[PDB]
DNA sequence: GGGAAGTGTACGCACCAAGCGTACAGATGGC
DNA sequence: GCCATCTGTACGCTTGGTGCGTACACTTCC
């Protein structure tokens, strides 16, 4: 009763980080709570998610960036990568995405 | 950093925009919602007929007591859900039986 | 294929008594019987904070009911037998958490 | 029963998995461990027992039969043999005679 | 820095499951 | 070819689980 889809670059790394059983896991997580992923501030509703923690995990873990559609039930697993090697997003690219997360509210 | 942020982000929305218009095929997995499980005590009686084993023997590697799991096959008692639960989880995979009575 | 019961019991019994005697060795696999199991409250909690859920994602992905599930972390009450045995089996074996949603 | 422990003959390690998968076999044992008596005693010859596997029902058609011996007094079980059903000639009278008294001399011997 | 869910705490209560004890009734397995 | 053994039937009963229904506080996120 949900859909998850997978971009090419998550689709190239998943299996790197995740294992397959993990990932059945963690998209059964997912459907039973939406919300689980803290909003990143600034971008529209971008979802982000440590899910290689056993619980205050932080300095640990993987990371999965995601955006729930409300129509249709359905799942865009953005990136996955390792925790510490990976950029932050500056107030200019926060705001770029904001402005492209309220364009496509707004088609529909 | 060997990855940028932006660049995996921005190509993966611009894959999730051309997504939603249809102009684009991406890999998909769907997951079923959760379900409400019941068994009748045939059921339960075929299930271990299945293993080919006595009503002791299940009970014991279930880690079950065999008056229990009489009173579901009898229809005496409706088995509590997680009896169901573990039931069904043996009898869709019985390799299982196994690694439980391992514990 | 040809193949002969009388010699190979004959083979396989030289075999036996030559073992049992201890001047050959034969590939042996031990098995320990089924043992009682049980859980505490905090040994229930610590399993579900393992995963890093909350009480009610939990309870639902082990087809349980959450108030039951709370009776048991409060410690109101004992959970059945076969919940134990899931909890565990859960605990030892975490990807089966997946294929119990599953069914 | 605070323990038992399987022993594979050379013929039993050599064909065990042309028959039983591992997850079977692991059933098997645990099943076995249960009650050691699983198995119905071969007529004459002095305690050999033997089982039918992979049946659910109507396991004459299914496939597959083991011998084995228990010893008690060690919580032991010799695996000594396992094939298809239709695979094996029968034992004759004297064949039987012959594993009856190889048992009895065994058994007399501890 | 306010508001609102989002999580937990605990108690009471009707139904009935759990696990026997106990008396019988057949079905096989060991010589 | 007449035995325990093995494997099932059924009912009664004491103890406690179960699954809320409800009131009520901290807290993590909006
Ligand atoms: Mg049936
Ligand atoms: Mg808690
Ligand atoms: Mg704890
Ligand atoms: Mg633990
Ligand atoms: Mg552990
Ligand atoms: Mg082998
Ligand atoms: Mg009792
Ligand atoms: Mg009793
Ligand atoms: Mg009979
Ligand atoms: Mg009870």
């Amino acid at each position: 009763k949900s859909v998850f889809v997978e971009s090419t670059i998550f689709e190239k790394y998943r299996d790197e980080y995740l294992s397959d059983e993990e990932y059945r896991l963690f998209q059964a997580e997912l459907m039973l709570n939406p919300k689980l992923g803290d909003v990143i501030q600034g971008t529209g509703g971008l979802r982000k998610i440590r899910v290689a923690s056993k619980g205050k995990g932080k300095r640990g873990g993987s990371r999965i960036i995601y955006y729930f559609l409300d129509e249709k039930r359905r799942f865009y697993l953005l990136t996955i990568y390792g925790k510490n090697e990976m950029s932050d997003l500056n107030a200019n690219q926060r705001k770029q995405l904001m402005a492209f997360m309220e364009a496509w509210r707004n088609e529909q | 950093s060997n990855r940028d942020l932006f660049a995996e982000l921005s190509s993966a929305l611009v894959e999730a925009k051309q997504h939603s218009e249809g102009k684009l095929t991406l890999k998909t997995h769907h997951v079923n919602d959760v379900g409400e499980l019941n068994i009748s005590p045939d059921e339960i009686v075929s299930i271990r007929e299945q293993f080919n084993m006595s009503r002791g023997v299940f009970a014991r590697l279930l880690h079950t007591s065999s008056r229990t799991l009489e009173n579901w096959e009898q229809g005496r008692s409706v088995p509590n859900g997680q009896a169901v639960t573990l039931l069904k989880l043996v009898q869709r995979h019985p390799e299982t039986l196994s690694h439980i009575a391992e514990l």
